[PDB]
Parts: C-alpha cells; structure tokens; sequence
RNA sequence: CAAUACGCAAACCGCCUCUGCCCGC
C-alpha cells in the first residue's frame, strides 16, 4: 500500500582491494571486454548476509525501534522443518535459510527487508537499493592495454598428514591492488525513515571492510576497501528541470566508518531540508 | 587484536613450484642476478634472430649461455639477490619464493595450514571416553572407536592423493551424516571457517637471499639451492576470529574441536584463547623432540636452547619443516609397532623400505640453521 | 536398478556400432532405441552442465543450418574435440558414466563432416534431443 | 528495438551475444550453496529503439514531451526489466535524431520534416534548460 | 610402434604452411599426436591469452616454447623436442599472417591435442 | 659430481516459489 517517490540517493565510489580478490578456477570476467568484474549479486547478497547475521544477535535493541522483530526469536529453522515460526531465518530457498519477511507490512516494519527487499505469497515487497556491477576503473582499464597483468594465478597445496601427500591446485585471483567502481542507488520512498537506512546500509558496508568479499576469504581473498567519491541526492525536481540541483556530499577522503560516525549530521543537513 | 606483527628467526621458503634455470641467471660477483629474458631477448635483437630460439632450447655448456650477452652489451637484471653461502659450475636450480609483483610476501593459506596442524594436535590430546559421544550422534561407528580405545589407537589399525587423514579430519572437525565409508568431512561444519588470516604485507628485497640447503642423514649429503627470507625480517599480519560466525553455528558444529571449547567456557568465546594454547603445545613439543636427535651438523642445539626465553607464539612454516612439523605423527611416535607396520604400508624409502630411519632421516637446514621458524605475538 | 544397467547396455552396444551412420532409420526405430540409450544412462549420474557447451554449440548453428550457412565444418570440428575434452577435463566416477555416452555420438559425428547439411544432421539433432528428453523423465537432469 | 547495424555483424563475425551467469544462494548457518543460471544479454550490446509521439493537440505537447523525458530520465537511474536490483538493468539512451514529421510531410512527400539536434546529448540534457531551445523551431509550425 | 609415430612425424612435417585441412586431418593428426600436462600450460593458457588480444607477444610465445625444452634435461627432452617439432613449424609461418583469422585452425589444433591426451593418458 | 623420484585439484549444490486474460461492445 502507497508506494511513493521523493528521490534517489546515489552512492558512487571505487571498491579497492588492498589484498587479492576472487569471485569464481577462473574469476568471472566481462565477455565483451575480457576484464574481470565484481558482480551485483555478490555485493548485494554479501551485504544482506552481513546484516541478517548482525540483526540476529540484536533482537532486543532494535525491537523497540523496529516492529516485526518481536515475531521472531534469534535462531534457525535448519533442524526444525517449519516455515514461519519463532526462529529468525524463515525461508527454505531450496536448501538454504535466508531471512525474508513474508508480507508487505512485516517487511515494511522489518529493518532488513525494507532495504534488501522481500518476496512473499501475494505480498512481494520490492527493494530500495539497486546495486550495479563494478567494472575496472579508467586508469586500470589501461593496464590491461599496457600488459600490466590485472589478474594472476596462485598454486596452493593440500597436505594429507600421514604420508605427507601433497595435493596441489591452482587458484586464480585478481591481483592485489586492482580497483573497481561500484554503484548503489538508494530509492527514497518514505521520508519518515531514511536516516536509518543510510546509517543502516553503511553498517553492512563497515562489517564488510572487516570481513571478506567473495572467494575463500579466510585465506586472504577479501579486503574490500570502500573509497567513496560523492553522495548525491537526485530529487524529484532533478528529473523535471534537469538542472544540477543534486546536493553534493563531500567525502573525497572519508571512510565508511568516517561517515556513519560523528560528521554524519552536517553532511546530510541540506537533504533534510529537502526531505 | 588486529595487525599482529611477526618476525623471522630462521630461513623461510614459501615455494611457488618454480625453479630458475641457469639461462635466467648470471652471477657476475658473489652477488647473483636474475636476468629479464623477455626484455633482454627483445633488447638483444637491435644488434641481432633464430639463434636465441636454437641456443636456449639446446642448453649447452648456463655459463656461456648467459655470459654471451657480455659481448657488446651488459646490465640486464631484475631482482639481484645475494648468495649468502659458499656455492655457485652453474649447475643449479634456485627454487623461487612466492612474489606478487616481484616482491616477497607470506601467503595466508600457508600460515593457516600451520595453525590447523597445531589445533589438530590439541584436539587429539584431550579428546577416548569423550570421543564416543561425538560420533554417538548420526555416525554409529563409535562402537568400533570404543572397542579399540584418544581415537588414535584405532586409527593405527584402521588403515592397516593419499587420503589417510580423511577419517581423522572428519572426527576432529566435521562429522557428516553418512557415506560409502563410515563418516566424511563436511566443510560447512568447521570452527576453522571462523578463523580469518590474511596475506601479510610484502617483506622487501633487502631481506631475500639465495641459500644452500644441505641434506643430512646419509653419508653423502646433497645440496639444494633455494631462496628464502633471511632471519631478522619483521612484517605484519592480521589474524582475527569472527565470533559472530560461531554464535550462529552453536547447534550445527559436530566435532571433537567443538567438544574442546564447551569445557573452557562459552564455546564461541574461548576459541581464540584455545587457538594459541594449541600453537605453543604442538610447536614447542616438536622443538623439544629435535633436541633428541644430534645427527645434524653442535650449533643446531644452540639455536634450540635459544628459542626459549623468546616472547610470543613460535610456529613452523615453509619448506624446511620436516615430517615432524607438518603432521600428527609427532603424536604417533609413542605407538612404535602400532605405527611401524603402517609406515611401511604407505611406504617411504625408494630407489624397498627404510628400516630404522623410516620417517625422520632427512634434515633440511640452510647454512647450519634449522629453517622455517616464524614467531607471532 | 544397476542390474538393469549391466544387461540392457550390453544388449544395446552391438546394436549401436552396427548402425554407425546417423541416417540409419527415419522410422520408429531411432526413437525406440533412444529410450534404451537413456535407459542404461539412467543408473549413471550424467550431469548436463558439462554438456551445455556442446548442446549450445549444437544450438548456435542449428539456426545456421536454417539459411545461415551451408557449411557445418567449423561447428562439427568444435563438437568432436570438446566431446573428447569432456573426459579430457572431467574424469573420476563421472568418467565411467561418460564413456558409455561417448561411444554413440562419436560414430555419428564423423558422418556429419562429409554429410549433407540440410539432411542427415537433422537426423542427428533429432537423435540428440531424444536422449536428453527421456533422461529427464526417468529421473535425471 | 533490435540490435544496431554493428551488433548484427558481431553475430556474423562470431562474437557471443548471450552470457550464462551463475548465481548461488547461501544459508547463513550451514553455508548451503543453492546455485542457478541466467541467460542475460552480454553487457555492452546495443539496441535501436524508436518512440513516436502522435501530436494530437498543440495546446499540450510541451508538457507531454517533458513527461516522456521524465520517465526516460528515471529509467536511466533505474533498471530495464530483469533481476535488476542485482545489476541486470542499467540501460542508457543514445539519441540518434529527433524528427518532427509534420502534417505537410504526409500529403506532399517533401523532406521538410523538422530535425532537432540531439547528437551527443544525455536524456537529462534534453530536459535541461534548453528544451525551449531544442524544440524552438517546432513552435513555428505549432 | 615408434615407426608409426615416425609415420605421423611425416604428417607433422606435412603441414608446413598453416592451412593443413579444414576436414578431419587436424583431428587425425591430433589422435596420432596424442597416442605431461603441467609442463605446457605456459603455452596452453598462453594460447588462451593471445586469442582475445600481439606481434611482440608471439616472439615470447616462441621464446617460451623453446624455454621448455631448454630447461628439462636428461630423459626429459625426448617427447619434449617431439612436441617442440610439431608446433613451431606451424608458428614460423604465423608471424607474418592474419591474427584473428589463420590462427584458429591451429588454435583449434592446439586444444585438440591435449583433449586426446587425457583420454588416452 | 648434483639432483629426480610425483602432484595439477577431490567433494555437494544445481534452480526456486509465488501469479497465469480481464474489461467493453
Ligand atoms: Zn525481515
């Protein structure tokens, strides 16, 4: 009921890998250009899975602010084959358990499912962020042309203990240092709660800079480092006049934890006057 | 903690499965040099062919095949390591170190596989009276592990590329439901999927040098040339356990390691403290075991007595860590005949079987230093 | 079960090579045998994802038979060595399953280089999809 | 909309036009991989569209072309069909020519149709201040 | 059986220029060619690199091909120099040649050799 | 006097579950 639209907060920037990355033994590449790239589903489905786990521990602190967290106890439906019950992860996809609130008004009240979207039986609430693919940057487009290898290979081994039987394989990783260019657009639909979802999306990004991005990750295959460039707002009046009436937020040398921390409320101050 | 820096106490070789042929090398001095064939070959054309494709494939009498660039040319090298030993008559294959841009780093898959050996050793010490209740749930083979009686006393007779550690990794880390065998490993059931180690910062060119590893245990010693990080280099690595990934899996982990964590307190809280107490009990025990054998070189014991009174966590890495340091079989010394029939089952000596020196015969030490010691803290 | 996989395969293999040309019989025989082809491939696993490169190779020039080209040389080259690359990349327990599927198509591919292009490859491509379709019906995909 | 003269020939030369992306779903607890495959257009392909606007009233076409360029300028920030929220859209209009096609065109056949200048302009640049200048000579014909 | 392989050595010496056959001979060569995988992947995957890409790399593609047989000595030059003797007589031609065309029939020959290598073993 | 004996990955997981022609003559 009552889908609305005030604007689209655009989060441009550049994903940096200080340590070498892997997606998936080749890293998948853009076919028309040959370059590897970080997809959309590996960056939206990774932030959701570092935010459904974060919400799982904290169902006492968010329940006073978010309704429809009282409808779940922090748990898992993996042993007990029940669809919607007290345990927090409710949808068996085919064999996996992903927290999706099964209604519009549950997902309207849910802190996860108002942002990363939610399916349902005759409800089907749709998302508010759209996360685009990340190709190489235009200064790193040219190292492919200059032959400076945008990728590499890696030979590991797997040691059987008794006979010391070496069982090697060849991982193929993106080389450490290669820099992509990501894109997240937040679809501002409800002016009552967008202070949350901008400080709530950066929550999922900040855990990702401590965690890994795709690949194995527990061995070195992560280390995202979000280099932001500029938030803009794109109001509804931007799409009628076509002006540069999009409020620029200055974050040329700031971190994901340096926006969500002190410094937030002065940056987004003109957007609040624009609501 | 984050960014727990390390230091290097002995030569340390992380292999990449690659050797430097003598057409890549020309040592003008006691220093050596790694020539750039792609640039040098394409730079020696201006003066002119098919002779380079004929001579490099021929491999004649190496010395002249690298000193023939000295005629009307010079100075084409890449890295220029140091020899640091009384060798190199080229006749060598320098095994090279893993490098990301020609810069040596330590891979995080190699420092995790050393912690995994230390953690596996601690699980088989403390866990036969409790090892049956782990496989009492959906395995039905603990009665064979109970009637034999500490699941190690069964596994010496259970065996009696190589998948020898398949059951023992499936007992200490991951009990599966069922298989054609009794049990198998499940990667989804593992506390070690919460252990995150990352690749270290790159070490530096100044700390990399060639070495001359002599093999001792036979009357005729053999040399192997290799490059390794010199002792005294210190880099920084960050290791942390994601405790949130253990709270979600409190009901899904099924292994003897999980039944070592529920006895020190909250099992998603003491796993990082269990982790280092497993390190300083596998690697100090293999440190003391090598003071028994005196077949090396004298000065080797003066390295081992100096490894004590050293703060931090001491562990092996790399290539010179022998069969004693990349294997449970330190714990399989006290069996004797229960492991003596099984060590010949797999076989060891070749070119029948080594009788009295079956496992521990080889020692690979560089310049009189037992190689592969890295101390975290 | 697997006892049907031993008898029905050895009943069919001498009938397989003795009709090596793909233009054997356009009547009810090539559909009646094709159910028996998937009948001893039922008890084996026979995963399709490795075959998806081969079938899309059969798909992308199936339009090109249809007024695209009159030459299936460049396509049928690519079908022969990749199907040898199927055991040539994937070995193991899926290799013993995929050796029995190798021995039916490899007699028929060598026809198709010198064959007609509008004919005798449609008679292969119809035998292609008869193997896949019943295989979904006996319980494999 | 069908592929441009160029991308017909990349189907003739041998370049692919559809890619098979494998996506997976994962349980938060047991890390249970739940995979699937998608056929999507290869990224960078290019289709030729054409949108005809039947001018019925000269009172309200300025405020009705602006609404079409508002729905297009949102579509460049949103996605065009498909899974979309995970990257699969991201479409971008490249304008070849605006043409007016007047009433005197259809009877006679004279090439007197008014052509606007939209060579290297974004969809937001038409609706930018200059919509009074891009379609200024359309006002002379009314 | 080495003479039947030497009978195939004339077939490797038959294809001096590039366009050997568009028919079954490139397979029938490669069946008898393939009648160690880990030593060749700096040409095998190096062929995969240069396909999408050039001329200065093909010298390195010829320099690495002689760098393989110049490394391994002893009993490890026999099938090495043999597999050396097939590829370069189809690569001495392809320096001054079309790149996207005229290489495919070797690029499909290079892949077909390793394909029957794993089937025969 | 210097090396060669051998290993290039095994597994499971392969789509899912919501909707399926109305309106006006
Ligand atoms: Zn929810």
């Amino acid at each position: 009921m009552d889908r609305r639209f005030y604007g689209k907060i655009v989060i441009k920037g550049k994903i940096k890998a200080v340590t070498g990355l892997h997606i998936g033994n080749p890293v998948i590449k853009d076919p028309h250009t040959g370059l590897p790239y970080i997809p959309g589903s590996s960056l939206k489905g990774r932030l959701r899975s570092l935010f459904e786990i974060l919400v799982n521990s904290r169902l006492g602190e968010w329940r006073e602010k978010y309704p429809s967290l009282a409808n779940y106890s922090p748990g898992s439906c993996r042993p007990d084959n029940q669809e919607n019950c007290g345990k927090f992860f409710n949808r068996k996809i085919n064999r996996g358990w992903i927290h999706v609130c099964p209604d519009y008004e549950t997902a309207l009240a849910c802190p996860v499912c108002r942002l990363f979207g939610a399916s349902g039986k005759e409800s089907n609430f749709p998302s508010r962020i759209i996360v685009r693919d990340a190709f190489l940057t235009k200064e790193w487009e040219e190292k492919w042309r200059a032959g400076e290898a945008i990728t590499e290979a890696k030979i590991e081994v797997g040691i059987d203990r008794v006979t010391s039987q070496a069982n090697p394989r060849t991982n193929e990783r993106v080389v450490a240092g290669a820099e992509f260019e990501f894109e997240i657009i937040y679809n501002v639909e409800n002016t009552t709660h967008w202070r949350d979802d901008i400080k709530n999306l950066l929550t999922a990004m900040a855990l990702l800079e401590d965690s890994y991005l795709g690949g194995s990750g527990s061995r070195g295959y992560g280390k995202v480092k979000f280099i932001f460039d500029s938030f803009e707002f794109r109001p509804l009046d931007y799409y009628r006049t076509g002006k540069d009436e999009d409020i620029v937020s200055i974050d040329a040398r700031e971190k994901s934890v340096s926006d969500i921390l002190s410094g937030f409320d002065s940056l987004f101050s003109e957007v609040e006057g624009k609501l | 903690m984050t960014e727990r820096t390390l230091k290097v106490l002995s030569p340390l070789h992380i292999g990449t499965g690659n050797e430097l042929t003598p057409v890549d090398i020309y040592p003008r001095e006691n220093i050596i040099h790694v020539l750039d064939t792609e640039r040098l070959v394409n730079d020696l054309m201006n003066l002119g062919e098919l002779n380079e494709i004929l001579a490099l494939l021929k491999n004649p009498p190496a010395y002249i095949w690298k000193g023939y660039i000295e005629e009307f040319h010079l100075d084409p090298s890449d890295y220029s390591i140091y020899t640091l030993k009384i060798h190199g008559r080229k006749s060598m294959q320098i095994k090279e170190f893993i490098k990301l841009n020609g810069r040596p780093y330590i891979p995080g898959s190699s420092l995790k596989g050393a912690i995994r050996t230390a953690v596996l050793y601690k699980a088989l010490k403390e866990c036969d009276a409790r090892a049956v209740m782990r496989v009492v749930s959906k395995v039905n083979g603990d009665v064979a592990r109970d009637i034999g009686r500490d699941v190690l006393d069964y596994y010496m007779s259970f065996l009696s590329r190589k998948r020898a550690d398949d059951l023992l990794e499936a007992i200490v880390f991951g009990m599966e439901p069922d298989r054609r065998s009794k049990i198998r490993y499940e990667p989804k059931r593992d506390p070690m999927k919460a252990l995150i180690v990352r690749d270290s910062k790159p070490v530096g060119r100044k700390h990399l040098a060639v070495y001359h590893v002599e093999v001792i245990g036979n009357p005729q010693p053999i040399p192997i040339w290799v490059e390794a990080i010199e002792p005294g280099a210190a880099t920084d690595v960050e290791i942390h356990v994601d405790t949130e990934a253990l709270r979600l899996n409190a009901d899904y982990f099924n292994g003897l390691l999980w039944e070592c964590l529920k006895e020190r307190g909250e099992p998603g809280e003491v796993f990082e403290d269990f982790l280092w107490e497993a390190v300083d009990e596998f690697y100090t025990a293999v440190m003391k075991y090598e003071t028994i054998e005196v077949q090396k070189f004298s000065q080797v014991r003066s390295f081992y007595a100096s490894l004590e009174d050293h703060s931090g966590h001491v562990l092996r890495l790399g290539w010179g860590s022998g069969w004693l340091a990349m294997t449970i079989g330190l714990l399989l010394v006290e069996k004797g005949y229960k492991w003596e029939n099984v060590r010949k089952k797999l076989g060891l000596g070749k070119k029948g079987s080594g009788f009295s020196r079956e496992f521990p015969k080889t020692r690979r030490l560089a310049d009189g230093m037992p190689m592969g010691w890295v101390v975290l803290e | 079960k697997g006892k049907q996989w031993e008898a029905i395969q050895p009943y069919f293999d001498n009938v397989v090579r003795e009709a090596k040309n793909f233009l054997e019989w356009s009547p009810n025989k090539r559909l009646a045998n094709a159910v028996t082809v998937a009948a001893y491939l039922t008890s084996q696993g026979l995963k399709t994802n490795q075959v998806r490169k081969i079938l899309d190779m059969a798909r992308t020039t199936e339009l090109k038979v249809k007024r695209g080209e009159g030459d299936i040389k460049d396509d049928l080259v690519k079908m022969r060595y990749l199907l040898a690359y199927t055991v040539g990349k994937a070995t193991g327990q899926s290799k013993y399953s995929l050796d029995a599927f190798h021995r039916i198509l490899d007699p028929m591919l060598e026809v198709l280089m010198g064959s007609p292009k509008k004919e005798n490859f449609e008679k292969f491509y119809d035998f292609l999809q008869a193997v896949v379709a019943y295989h979904k019906f006996f319980g494999g995909g």
